């Protein structure tokens, strides 16, 4: 599993692979690991798949209850704090999670890594999963804040690509999303076997 | 004067006014008719005109695949009582993997309905139910009352002006056990029509029909589905 | 546990304990709040000064958070339960949202708590109303009023307490964009409204003004006589 | 049962709480208790009710009940309900010390009892505590303080106040012979005996009918000291003689 | 003198009978179900000119596809319309589908008559709700509109007026409604009837209008949008 | 106002809510039970109100254990409640002691459940009397009857209902101590028809159930071949 | 039961044309000790349902009184509705499954046989709530040592008679006495038919031939 | 491990903490605030287990801020450290204990500067200087060496810098940046980050 | 005491343009033995939905009782049948509600969606939830998924036309891949129920496999 998210000037690019594997046998390669939460905010799936996909769905209904009661969409700060507080009540019980809440609020582009260990931290760049260490390197060399939109699409596909090339548990297809100021857009679902012909 | 406010207070005549006032709530609702043959059990109800613009009610409820009820009285006490009945029928199929018998469901109602008629600060369930069913013993027309006893009926009608239907039903009950399905429903429609004002008739918009049978699960029949039954009356 | 319905309906559809809790509001000291352009001014009418109060601890303008402060009228002990439970909710909201409350949020919390004791077993309603003033993160000034029924409305200007039927008749004929223009002229709009209700007259009121960040400060007694002399 | 209930926590049609207002009249026929704030201390001057000849002298006072190292109270109303309140203030005063390792500030102790008193006027269906009770104390934030707490659950800080019998006449005498920022402790003991003569119907005082406690600071430590019989008899005789030098 | 769970000798359950009389003191709300959408229009009843009229939220979002209109004791609605909002999100959480308009009305009206004073909960309702609710939205069955009287009796209506002037606006809804009119003709018909029944002069400040279309979501009209409709009347 | 609660005595020491609840039994039709040398035979005059009810609705004879039967009279919803209480006590006895509950003990466990609602304002007394009857080889035939006050006495014959006094005179001239169960059924049906009023309450269906030595101590309804041979016998002596 | 104490061994069961026969030996072992040599491990549930269990005999006596009194409770109200043998098998599946989820299992391995509405029922229930139906059943080491003999007869001939199924039962119970250490030379044969459950007396495998 | 350090002077409570939010082998964040201001004059420096350091510090923060709203004055540093110790000590035998190692630092107008130590076993200690983490082993003897109770705040930054250069040379974790801030009588002033 | 046993079984939903085909074997196992040869892992839920459940058969029996009970609770309170995607969303919450003592069941939903196309939803035992076009689950799922990804996904094929999967080419592709599974997986091979879901309802076939 390799997920990827960085903030830049024109929003925040979210990228992930597609491989879900039990032990060494690949269970699927079409897993939607970029969990879209609601039309303005979204998360990733790294860790236990049912844990990330339950608690970001339970985040999704509390962000909607927040929007109904308060007549305003929730911030990225409050959404990552609600997710951190819900999974803190099961600390030491076995929640494998670790996810990246993305969106824009009044404060601008927001990216918060939230772990089931209990962490929630801000940051420009993050990468979660088993192939995250291979994605950190390709990201940190290419990353700038004043990076163009087509340039930020390129190095987020390629950082997921280089992670699938080195992690046995990363594979499938890249799933690139882009959070703009009027909600997220899904930009590409390029296959890793198709990017290999482009990157060589 | 002082014997009618509480359900734990007997009158000096051996009589509980708060129970009898909840039975007044079901005699001023809407007329529903239940009857059975040797093969089927039919619930016919008047979807009452609240106004000239309301889709009238829903007064026949699904309980199981072999049991449905019909409502006279407080409608919110009815589905509070029906959600108990739906749970008690799911409870048996989860445990015994068989349809719960119709005579045992109504015995669970009457022991659940008796409990608020004896404790302080609780009211009787102001709702009457005609219950159609098909157990392994045949068809069944259990009536239950706010006075929590219940009645296995050959045919029964409860609600506003429902004695006119019981006048009709007790005349033609001698021939109910040898009817077809379409013949048995039309007896319930002629019983339900007896409870109407002279300016009113049984349209297809104000009549619901609930039927349960041997090779037939319990079905309610909507506005367009009661038209094959009203085609002879 | 005392489970008995205290607030019940009556014929003609009235809740008597809610109506009688509003008569407790009308027997309380008069509180006035108006809303300016970048200023909100709360003023209460001290009925008696008596020369023996330690006046620091009978102030009727509290402070719910750094951006929200309220003034009440009615049963003073019921207010202190509402003031403290609003202060706990203003801190829980910083805990989970990482933002200060909006003024309508804590107004909804106070109103839904006041509704809850009109419908729960074994409780009477709160005998208070609450004039809540504040500022959003956007900087828009807000002025709200809760009732013992649990109903809340936004207001340009409002008055609760005794004589509030006459103070609100005053403010509906004197609240304009010109009197709400200068920040000092907004403060004299509360003092002119209070002096119509203070039947003894003089410098026997309490008044607190909250502007934006560099927030709420309650005005001193000689700092209030400077305005009352400017309206003599 | 609704028949047997009395509805202690409902509103009157005028907006009143009857059982609170009826508890307020239990206090207006209790022992007269007053408190005066000075520049170096606060005092309590309770008129003693249990003044029978065959009473013993067991525990330190009759109506004082020291709450803390730094603050004491004084009660008037139902004697029994005051003992339940004063155990409760001592618990609140020691739960603050357990939680913060600092002594309870005096306004925060009065506020916490007044929340327990308010809670019996709003829910539970019980009668309120028919105890209004004074408070004297010292803390870091405002120094010497004086509080009063009605059975309604509302409190107030005072420079001079009085609860009990003839409290309304006692307050008006404290409106005129009290000077703000100008009362020493020895001037306030003489004001206490002056008020306890025109508000007690008896011919004079004898110090078996009063109880006085003062609270001062001595070398960084609050001392709460009930005055003995000879210390008050000298104050009675200093006022029983000086009244002859003014007529 | 009598408890909250007490039936009248007419079987009417007094506290609900008096909670219905509480609605007749609240402002008038109108709903019209057309085949192209539903519309919800309510009088705001501005008490003082200093009252900011943007806080009188007598129409609320339940979900994106359901909006509710209230009358009566607005504070009592806020616990019902919050239980409405949580039930739609619990339905979406479990089933990944929008909840239908009937079942949101069915869930909220189960809270009516769930009051009492004999161990009904540690925190239970002492009294019924003093509100009528007009749910209106578009589901898979299309545009629908429901009424929610405090007895827990919920009914689908084509057009329904509630509030202080309902008996007289329901007489006007039955004359002008027909089963093929347009949503533009229903918004316009909901303001001629508000013009008859409001006390003050009808402008774009003292009314509140919202519609639910099958295409678009719930939306409430702005100040600029209401000005076009009032000139057409 | 000394009669609005069960936690209130009268000034002459009476609990009227108990005594009003036994007026409810006196407004119910007569159910009798006769203890004989071979067993116990119950009989209920079951008033069928409408012609629209099925033959067997509102059943008044209950099986509370496989050896104990229960003839009720009074408010019928309360009777089905106490039949469930008597079933739970008979169930819990076998789950805790391993044998069939004695009728002495079962009658005392249920009468102390009925007594428990004669003491508080939170509840009302039960509006039903009911007889219990069983047979064992060891314990023999036994017939106890429980009032709404909660008092339980053993009987040779009890006659709860409207015609309580009129049926007791017919049971008293019967000498049940030497007669067998097939002879008592012919006599119970006689006593039911002679106390039934053919003017006030019109329609009625006889319900009969024994428990005796001929059933190996099982409680069951009397069969229609023996039931109809007693209803014919009862009309022949009614003349 | 965290740990069983007095266990029974293999319970046989096979359905024939007109009913079901089950069989179990009359012995409860306390860990390779033939301690209680006269205990019946076959329960007559009602008129159309029979039941035999392996596993802990104390947990089986718990099931005999919970299910046995549940047969009283249905027979009290007398409405003509009885438990079918597959209603009892479904109740007992839910009873054994609810116990393992609180991690307090009943250790037993019941065989329910029955004959209702002209159809023979034979049902297995394990201590984990694993339940199924089969033409022949065998628990314990009978699933190793007798179930191959049952299935090889039921494959050639899917319908037995009563005399043919009983002979197959005794032929499999003889194999259990030869090769199961926890088995015993006395066993009960119960047979349900249209005429009810009939548990025959102590039968022996006393025709045992041992050529050594 | 993450690193805390506090140095009490005559009228200041200079504290510093590392700005790293490490994971298994990689690190996530390079500008991570481990300081939580509770009043205008007190800080809580919190390191420890993941998640506990914010579930405890924001719990302490919301009650010390609630104390100021309810009462009109702030807690003292001694009362805040004693409050912080209580709900860390009565939870260490609960179902959910906190594994936070704290460093509470504050100024009082009448008592002066105050630095407090407490560990995950909730033992409060007032210290002239304290430190947490594996880096405390290398730096608590820089501070036993050059600290005097009358140290200037310019010489306290310079003594802090000696401790943080000791971590760069001798400690094995990469701790490049450090948030530094003073707590004199005028509140909390964020000093410049000592970076490498 | 272990609260689990692996009972075997393989399940094979395949989605099409107008159909769904959910298939399974009928062998029930424990350890090295065979419980019964006729126990389908497939369960009809609605008019257009079949669930296949393999894993621990005590949990497989409980979970299909719970779904069939909560199929009705939806229909009672919403007055319509559940759609195929809403059953699979509800099962995602039932499987997570019991997470710290989870079901050992691999689930595959197969049915028609709300637009009349085939829908196959695959499940982890704790409720991870994905819509696919084809999925194997259970004992031979590692054996079946490479051939399904060859012959349906058209993966690793170069210059081959992506024909739409027909009804008959899918049914032979189901039957031929369990013949390959029964050859080399020990837990499969008694028979093969095929629940095939179309617009006309759910047809249900069977075909023999090699007895072990």
């Amino acid at each position: 599993t390799t997920t990827l998210a960085f903030k830049f000037r024109h929003g925040v690019i979210v990228a992930a692979d597609s491989r879900a594997t039990a032990g060494a046998y690949i269970a699927s390669q079409t897993v939607k690991k970029v969990i879209e939460i609601n039309p303005y905010l979204l998360g990733t799936m790294a860790g236990g798949a049912a844990d990330c996909s339950f608690w970001e769905r339970l985040l999704a209904r509390q962000c909607r209850i927040y929007e109904l009661r308060n007549k305003e969409r929730i911030s990225v700060a409050a959404a990552s704090k609600l997710l951190a507080n819900m999974v803190y009540q099961y600390k030491g019980m076995g929640l494998s999670m670790g996810t990246m809440i993305c969106g824009w609020d009044k404060r601008g582009p927001g990216l918060y890594y939230v772990d089931s260990e209990g962490n929630r931290i801000s940051g420009a760049t993050f990468s979660v999963g088993s192939g995250s260490v291979y994605a950190y390197g390709v990201m940190d060399r290419g990353y700038s804040y004043d990076l163009e939109v087509e340039q930020a699409y390129d190095l987020a596909r390629r950082a997921i690509y280089q992670a699938t090339y080195r992690d046995a548990y990363s594979g499938g297809a890249v799933n690139l999303y882009h959070v703009r100021e009027d909600g997220w857009i899904r930009v590409s679902s390029d296959n890793v076997a198709d990017l290999h012909e482009k990157y060589s | 004067n002082q014997y009618d406010n509480d359900v734990t207070v007997w009158s000096p005549q051996g009589r509980i006014h708060q129970i009898e006032y909840a039975m007044e709530a079901v005699k001023q609702g809407s007329a529903t008719v239940g009857l059975k043959s040797k093969t089927h059990a039919v619930l016919v109800a008047l979807k009452r005109a609240q106004s000239e613009l309301a889709a009238h009610q829903k007064k026949i409820l699904h309980v199981d695949n072999h049991i449905g009820i019909s409502i006279a009285g407080l409608t919110a006490d009815a589905r509070l009582l029906c959600n108990f009945m739906r749970q008690e029928c799911l409870d048996s199929r989860f445990v015994f993997d068989r349809p719960l018998p119709v005579s045992r469901l109504v015995s669970l109602i009457g022991s659940k309905t008796q409990i608020p008629t004896q404790r302080y600060g609780r009211r009787p369930y102001g709702v009457g139910l005609l219950i159609a069913g098909y157990d392994d013993m045949g068809p069944h027309i259990f009536q239950t009352c706010p006075s929590a006893n219940y009645f296995d009926c050959r045919a029964m009608s409860i609600g506003a002006r429902s004695q006119s239907a019981r006048t009709y039903l007790e005349r033609h009950m001698s021939e109910f056990m040898e009817c077809n399905l379409n013949e048995l429903v039309k007896h319930g429609l002629r019983a339900l029509r007896e409870t109407l004002p002279a300016e009113q008739d049984l349209t297809t918009k104000n009549v619901s029909i609930g039927i349960v049978g041997k090779d037939l699960e319990f079905t309610i029949y909507d506005d367009d589905d009661v038209s094959p039954f009203l085609e002879g009356l | 546990s005392y489970d008995r319905a205290i607030t019940v309906f009556s014929p003609d559809g009235h809740l008597f304990q809610v109506e009688y809790a509003q008569e407790a509001v009308k027997k309380g000291s008069t509180a006035v709040g108006v809303r300016g352009r970048d200023i909100v001014v709360l003023g209460v009418e001290k009925k008696s000064v008596a020369k023996l109060q330690d006046e620091r601890t009978v102030r009727k303008i509290c402070a719910l958070d750094d951006n929200v402060c309220m003034a009440f009228a009615g049963l003073t002990a019921d207010a202190r339960i509402v003031i403290n439970r609003a202060r706990v909710e203003c801190q829980s909201h910083r805990l989970t949202v990482e933002d200060p409350v909006t003024v309508e949020y804590i107004t909804r919390y106070i109103a839904s708590l006041k509704q809850r004791y009109t419908q729960s077993n074994g409780r009477r309603p709160f005998g208070i109303s609450a004039l809540i003033v504040g500022f959003d993160f956007d900087g828009t000034p807000r002025l709200y009023q809760t009732d013992p029924s649990g109903t809340y409305h936004a207001w340009k200007a409002n008055a609760i307490g005794r004589g509030a039927k006459s103070v609100r008749e005053f403010l509906e004929k004197n609240y304009t964009d010109e009197a709400i223009e200068t920040d000092d002229l907004t403060i004299k709009l509360v003092i002119k409204a209070l002096l119509e209700v203070v039947q003894s007259g003089g410098k026997n009121i309490e008044l607190a003004v909250m502007r934006r960040d560099q927030s709420l400060k309650i005005l001193n007694p000689e700092e209030i006589e400077k305005y009352v002399a400017e309206i003599e | 049962s609704r028949r047997y209930d009395s509805r202690t926590t409902i509103f009157s049609p005028e907006g009143r709480l009857y059982q609170v207002e009826y508890a307020m009249e239990a206090i207006g026929h209790a022992g007269t208790c007053l408190g005066i704030l000075a520049n170096d201390g606060v005092l309590l001057a309770a008129e003693r009710r249990n003044i029978h000849k065959l009473l013993d002298e067991v525990f330190f006072s009759e109506k004082i009940y020291k709450l803390n190292e730094d603050m004491a109270c004084s009660v008037a109303g139902i004697t029994s309900d005051a003992n339940v309140l004063t155990n409760e203030l001592r618990l609140i005063a020691q739960r603050y010390l357990l939680q913060y390792q600092e002594p309870i500030p005096c306004e925060q102790l009065v506020t916490a009892l007044c929340d327990i008193k308010q809670a019996y006027t709003q829910f539970g269906g019980k009668r309120p505590f028919g105890v209004s009770l004074l408070y004297i104390g010292w803390d870091k934030h405002y120094g010497f303080q004086l509080y009063q707490s009605d059975p309604s659950g509302n409190y107030g800080g005072w420079k001079a106040t009085c609860i009990g019998n003839n409290s309304a006449a006692a307050v008006s005498m404290l409106k005129q012979d009290y000077k703000e920022g100008e009362m020493t402790l020895k001037s306030a003991l003489a004001l206490a005996i002056k008020v306890l003569n025109k508000t007690m119907d008896v011919s004079k005082l004898s110090a078996e009918k009063v109880e006085i406690a003062t609270l001062t600071r001595e070398n960084g430590k609050t001392v709460i000291r009930v005055l003995k019989q000879k210390e008050v008899e000298q104050l009675i005789k200093k006022h029983e003689e000086e009244e002859a030098k003014a007529e | 003198d009598r408890g909250v769970n007490t039936f009248s000798p007419e079987g009417r359950l007094f506290q609900v009978e008096y909670a219905i009389e509480a609605i007749k003191l609240g402002s008038t709300a109108i709903g019209i179900q057309t085949s192209e959408g539903v519309c919800l229009a309510v009088e705001k009843r501005i008490t003082s000119p200093l009252m900011e009229p943007s806080s009188i939220e007598k129409i609320v979002e339940i979900d994106a596809h359901i909006g509710c209109a209230m009358s009566g004791l607005i504070a009592d609605a806020k616990t019902l319309i919050d239980k409405a909002r949580v039930e739609t999100q619990n339905h979406w959480f479990t089933y990944n589908e929008t909840m239908t308009v009937e079942s949101v009305t069915q869930a909220v009206s189960n809270l009516a008559l769930q009051f009492g004073e004999e161990d009904a909960d540690p925190g239970a309702m002492s009294r019924p709700f003093g509100v009528a609710l007009l749910f209106g939205g578009v589901d898979e069955k299309g545009p629908q509109l429901f009424h929610m009287d405090p007895s827990g009796t919920f009914v689908q209506c084509d057009a329904r007026a509630i509030g202080s002037a309902s008996e007289g606006a329901q007489s006007s809804l039955q004359e002008v409604y027909h089963k093929s009119m347009t949503l533009k003709e229903a918004i316009k018909s909901s303001l001629i009837i508000l013009k008859q029944v409001m006390e003050e002069k009808l402008n774009a400040t003292n009314i509140e209008l919202a519609t639910v279309q099958p295409g678009q979501n719930f939306h409430m009209f702005t100040k600029e949008e209401l000005e076009e409709v009032i000139k057409d009347i | 106002g000394y009669d609005l609660s069960a936690s209130t005595f009268s000034p002459d020491g009476r609990v009227f809510q108990v005594e009003y609840a036994m007026k409810a039994v006196e407004n119910s039709s007569t159910a009798i039970g006769i203890r004989c040398k071979d067993g116990v035979v119950f009989g209920v005059e079951k008033l069928v109100l409408s012609k629209l009810y099925e033959e067997g609705s509102n059943k008044r004879l209950f099986n509370v254990d496989r050896h104990v039967g229960m003839a009720v009279a009074g408010l019928l919803a309360d009777a089905r409640s106490l039949a469930d209480i008597a079933r739970e006590e008979a169930s819990n006895f076998r789950s805790n002691f391993g044998y069939n509950i004695p009728l002495k003990h079962l009658a005392d466990r249920v009468a102390m459940y009925v007594h428990a609602y004669t003491l508080y304002s939170a509840v009302r007394p039960f509006g039903c009397s009911f007889m219990l009857g069983s047979y064992s080889v060891n314990d023999g035939a036994q017939l106890y009857m429980i009032d709404p006050s909660g008092v339980s006495y053993g009987y040779w014959g009890c006659a709860i209902g409207k015609a309580r006094q009129a049926a007791k005179t017919e049971i008293e001239k019967l000498q049940m101590k030497e007669m067998t169960c097939r002879d008592i059924v012919k006599e119970v049906a006689k006593i039911i028809y002679i106390v039934h009023d053919e003017v006030k309450d019109k329609a009625f269906e006889l319900e009969l159930s024994w428990v005796g030595e001929l059933t190996n101590g099982r409680h069951e309804i009397v069969p229609k071949d023996i039931r109809e041979e007693a209803e014919k016998y009862a009309k022949e002596s009614l003349k | 039961t965290q740990n069983p104490m007095v266990t029974g061994t293999s319970v046989l069961g096979v359905k024939f044309e007109g009913g079901v026969v089950i069989a179990a030996d009359m012995l409860g072992s306390y860990g390779s000790l033939a301690r209680f040599r006269n205990i019946s491990r076959i329960m007559r549930v009602n008129n159309s349902t029979m039941l035999g269990a392996s596993g802990d005999y104390a947990d089986f006596q718990y099931l005999k009184q919970v299910l046995g009194q549940m047969v009283i409770d249905e027979e009290l109200l007398g409405d003509g509705h009885s438990y079918s043998p597959r209603a009892i098998h479904s109740w007992l599946t839910r009873a054994m499954y609810s116990r393992r989820s609180k991690m307090n299992p009943l250790w037993n391995t019941m065989v329910i046989g029955g004959y209702a509405d002209g159809e023979s029922f034979l049902g297995y229930v394990d201590m984990l709530g694993v339940a199924y139906e089969a033409p022949s059943l065998a628990t314990g080491y009978g699933a190793y040592l007798a179930q191959p003999l049952l299935r090889e007869v039921l494959e050639k001939q899917p319908v037995l008679s009563q005399t043919e199924a009983r002979d197959l039962v005794e032929r499999c119970m003889r194999v259990l006495y030869y090769r199961d250490a926890r088995s015993y030379n006395r066993f009960q044969i119960a047979t349900v038919t249209e005429k009810g459950v009939e548990i025959e007396g102590p039968l022996s495998t006393e025709t045992n031939w041992d050529i050594a | 491990m993450e690193y805390l350090i506090g140095i009490q002077g005559p009228d200041y409570v200079l504290v510093a903490s590392d700005r790293v939010a490490a994971s298994n082998i990689v690190q996530m964040k390079d500008d991570h605030d481990k300081m939580f201001k509770m009043s205008e004059k007190i800080l809580l420096l919190c390191v420890g287990e993941a998640g506990d350091t914010v579930q405890f510090a924001e719990y302490i923060q919301k009650n010390v801020q609630l104390y100021k709203m309810r009462n009109g004055y702030e807690l003292s540093p001694t009362a805040a450290a004693n409050f912080t110790r209580r709900n860390l000590a009565d939870c260490l035998r609960s179902r959910t204990p906190y594994h936070v190692n704290l460093l509470l630092a504050g100024y009082d107008e009448h008592e002066g500067p105050a630095l407090y130590y407490m560990d995950y076993l909730a033992a409060l200690a007032k210290a002239p200087f304290a430190a947490h983490g594996y880096g405390a082993f290398l730096t608590l003897s820089i501070l036993d060496r050059y600290y005097t109770p009358t140290i200037s705040r310019e010489r306290a930054v310079e003594l802090l810098r000696k401790c943080l250069e000791e971590l760069q040379k001798r400690f094995i974790l990469n701790l490049p940046t450090f948030s530094v801030r003073i707590i004199d009588k005028n509140g909390i002033h964020d000093l410049d980050n000592i970076s490498f | 005491f272990s609260p689990y046993v692996f009972n075997g079984g393989t399940i094979l939903a395949i989605a099409g343009e107008d159909f769904a085909i959910v298939a399974s074997d009928t062998r029930l196992s424990e350890g090295f033995s065979i419980h019964t040869r006729d126990s389908p892992k497939c369960y009809k839920l609605t008019d257009k939905t079949v669930i296949g459940c393999s894993g621990f058969h005590g949990d497989c029996l409980t979970l299909t009782k719970i779904i069939e009970a909560r199929l009705k609770m939806y229909k009672h309170s919403n007055n319509k049948a559940m759609t195929t995607g809403a059953i699979a969303a509800m099962l995602s919450t039932i499987l997570y509600s019991r997470r710290f003592f989870p079901y050992y069941v691999y689930n595959i939903i197969g049915g028609l969606d709300e637009e009349g196309k085939g829908a196959v939803y695959s499940f982890d035992p704790v409720g991870s939830y994905q819509r696919d076009s084809f999925k194997a689950g259970g004992s031979a799922s590692a054996m079946l998924q490479p051939l399904l990804d060859n012959q349906v996904g058209f993966k690793n094929m170069q210059n081959v036309e992506h024909v739409p999967l027909s009804l008959d080419r899918a049914m032979r592709l189901v039957k031929d891949v369990f013949i390959s599974a029964a050859e080399r997986d020990v837990y499969t091979g008694d028979a093969l129920r095929i629940c095939i879901v179309t617009k006309e309802g759910i047809r249900e076939e069977t075909v023999s496999l090699r007895k072990d």
